[PDB]
């Protein structure tokens, strides 16, 4: 005739388990993030403890003492990316990938930046030329001008 | 129609395929990985416990010296002592007072507890896995079978005739050397027999129960008895088995990777979800249905009402199921995306029926093929709001538009923008 | 499905809001807050007379 | 919340009614033998000494 632990104050958040929780002894709690990454966590409670689980989207495992082993999906709960707004709803998307969306968004702005400077110099070199052949002539007759329209003002001509 | 199928490691979830044999009515798996026990090769190296100095009564010569000898007992620890005046229910009895001599005895044998409670080491290998398949097939509804995984292995119970694997995850869970207590396993490094550090682990070192022989470094010392009387002090290490089960690690069925349980039973890690097996099957082609039998269904519509963005089947989608005849219709997506609760649909004459599903893209996109008739299901989906039970129907998570298509193809029209600003200089310059 | 409303303090009408679960059936609602009593904190003075 | 403080609240002493949050869960009793398994969190008036 053994020992059991009182049972636990399960607390919902996005993929995270805050439980408070309130032993009557002290309890060997511990947990199993079912990725090939274990990343186990132990710890003797005696003293109530509010404590917390970066739960991962396959699953964890968790162990109230003799208690029988619990098990929970944390899938997503910060809403996806439902859209109606410009971009802080996009927030859901990054919620859900906090450490894709980091980089994948630095790297969307890396390539825009990238597609910024190569549209610099092959606009500004060519806006560079398309004038060096017409000013230089400085009369220049042509009104065809209107392909740059960065470097401007033509002679009236 | 031998229906090779790769497949996820993952336990408790069927895996509805369709056998797509050209010529006769299609038919639905449900391939329920209910165990993944797996019983690595392994040996027994030796049994640990606690010690017990059960000493035996030392011998009091009362003038003179008694010279011991070194019994062959484990860890036989004899000293000859002098000087004594043995107090022994009549004050002393030995008349003289410095050739008193007192020789103490002492081995180390295994515990009455060593049959039963007792560490056990291992040296682990890597074994065969196994599995209680469930397959509740097409219309036989049933098999529950014990299969391997070694990828030549059938096991015809039930009519079905199944090759699973060999899995390409070959993580085992143990280690090499593992200790095994009970219950809880440790993939410990243990010492060796014949070797363990007194105190340490092993100090007691027996290869079975049975063994009469073992290793017993437990540093154990005599000492001389104290002021003339009968004793005998064994100044001794605690075992390494009184320890490793107060100051330890933990379990690795509390510490492994990749999802095990485990037992003191032939040594499986039970439902260890990872990676994938290759699986082929050949049917009873008797339990198939002749294509022209089933309804066609054709000429029909889908389309989601309620998608759950989720785990359990919360997906919804009615069919606007236009047939030919009315019965059954075995149902799959072949698509991963959308796993669906229902293998079978029965039909009226062109009526329409919900299933369910679940999946992980706001735009499930997934093809469904009602007994060969295929159509896209495509709609948008919801996410959910009550995550805290056990694991999903879904495991089919993957890349998941709104700020990437005209974003990156502006992205790009800038720098497309660029050679058809470049060579039209070529153009102007001629 | 914990329905979050924000909603209109006044006192003789209902406020048929609809719980809208995603998976199952919605819900209606019939919230009609019958009475406002607010019942301060307060502190007995004196009694005049 | 149970286990926290406030997990029995009455409003005062003489008050039959109350709010007692102490997740107390029952548990079937053991091996065919008369008792009650009462889990529960001691209480948040135990803690907050
Ligand atoms: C075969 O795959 C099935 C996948 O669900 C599972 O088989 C389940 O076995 C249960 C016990 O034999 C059945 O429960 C019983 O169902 C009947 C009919 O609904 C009820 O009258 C019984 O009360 C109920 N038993 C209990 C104790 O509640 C399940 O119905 C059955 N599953 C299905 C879909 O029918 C197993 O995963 C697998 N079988 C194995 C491994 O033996
Ligand atoms: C989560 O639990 C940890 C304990 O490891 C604690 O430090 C942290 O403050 C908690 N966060 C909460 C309750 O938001």
């Amino acid at each position: 005739i053994a020992t059991l632990a009182p049972e636990p104050l399960v607390e919902h958040k996005h993929r995270t388990l805050i439980l408070h929780l309130h032993p009557d002894h002290p309890t060997l709690l511990t947990t199993r993030s079912l990725g090939s990454d274990a990343n186990p966590t132990r710890q003797w409670i005696e003293r109530p403890t509010t404590v917390n689980f970066t739960v991962t989207g396959e699953g964890l495992e968790y162990t109230w003492g003799n208690h029988p082993p619990k098990r929970v999906w944390a899938q997503e709960s910060g809403e996806g990316n439902p859209h109606g707004w410009p971009h802080e709803v996009v927030v859901y998307y990054y919620n859900r990938y906090p450490l894709t969306t980091i980089i994948g968004l630095c790297t969307c702005v890396a390539i825009i930046m990238v597609s910024c400077v190569t549209s610099v110099w092959l606009l500004c070199r060519t806006r560079n030329l398309c004038i060096t052949p017409y000013k230089l002539a400085p009369n220049a007759q042509v009104p065809i001008l209107l392909a740059l329209l960065c470097c401007i003002k033509p002679t009236r001509a | 129609y031998e229906h090779t199928a790769v497949m996820p490691n993952k336990v408790g979830i069927p895996y509805k395929a369709l056998v797509e044999r050209p010529g006769y009515a299609p038919v639905h798996l449900q391939i329920q990985l209910v165990n993944t026990r797996i019983i690595p090769s392994t040996n027994l190296e030796y049994i640990t416990c606690k010690y017990k100095t059960k000493v035996p009564s030392p011998v009091v010569k009362c003038c003179g010296a008694t010279q011991c000898t070194s019994k062959p007992h484990p860890d036989y620890q004899c000293q000859v002592f002098t000087g004594v005046y043995p107090f022994m229910w009549g004050g002393a009895y030995c008349f003289c007072d410095t050739e008193n001599t007192q020789m103490s005895e002492a081995y180390v044998e295994r515990s009455e507890e060593c049959s039963i409670d007792h560490a056990k080491a291992y040296k682990v290998h890597t074994g065969t896995v196994q599995a209680m398949v469930n397959i509740t097939y097409g219309s036989v509804s049933w098999r529950s079978a014990d299969v391997y995984v070694n990828g030549e292995t059938p096991a015809k119970i039930g009519d079905a005739k199944l090759i699973i694997g060999p899995l390409s995850s070959a993580w085992s869970p143990f280690d090499n050397k593992v200790v095994v207590y009970g219950h809880e396993v440790y993939n410990y490094d243990f010492p060796e027999y014949g070797t363990g550090k007194a105190g340490s682990f092993g100090d007691l070192q027996s290869r079975t129960s049975t063994s009469n022989d073992l290793y017993a470094n437990t540093n154990l010392k005599l000492q001389r008895p104290q002021a003339g009387i009968v004793h005998t002090p064994f100044t001794q290490a605690p075992s390494g088995f009184e320890r490793w089960k107060r100051d330890k690690g933990a379990p690795l069925n509390d510490v492994a990777p990749f999802g095990c349980s485990i037992a003191l039973e032939p040594l499986r890690a039970e439902n260890c979800a990872v990676g994938s097996i290759p699986i082929s099957i050949d049917i009873p082609d008797a339990a198939f249905t002749r294509i022209s039998e089933t309804p066609t269904v054709s000429d029909l519509e889908c389309k989601i009402t309620e998608c759950t963005y989720a785990s359990d089947f919360g997906g919804i989608a009615t069919v606007a199921y236009k047939s030919s005849k009315a019965g059954n219709c075995p149902i799959h997506s072949p698509s991963g995306v959308a796993v669906i609760k229902e293998n079978d649909v029965t039909l009226a004459e062109s009526g329409s029926f919900t299933f369910h599903f679940s999946t992980a893209n706001i735009h499930p996109a997934f093809k469904l093929q009602v007994c060969t008739s295929a159509v896209t299901c495509k709609g948008d989906c919801k996410p959910p709001k009550d995550h805290i039970v056990d694991y999903p129907a879904q495991h089919t998570e993957s890349f998941t538009w709104s700020w990437l298509k005209v974003l990156v193809g502006g992205t790009s029209a800038f720098i497309v923008l660029g050679l058809i600003a470049t060579a039209v200089v070529a153009l102007v310059l001629f």
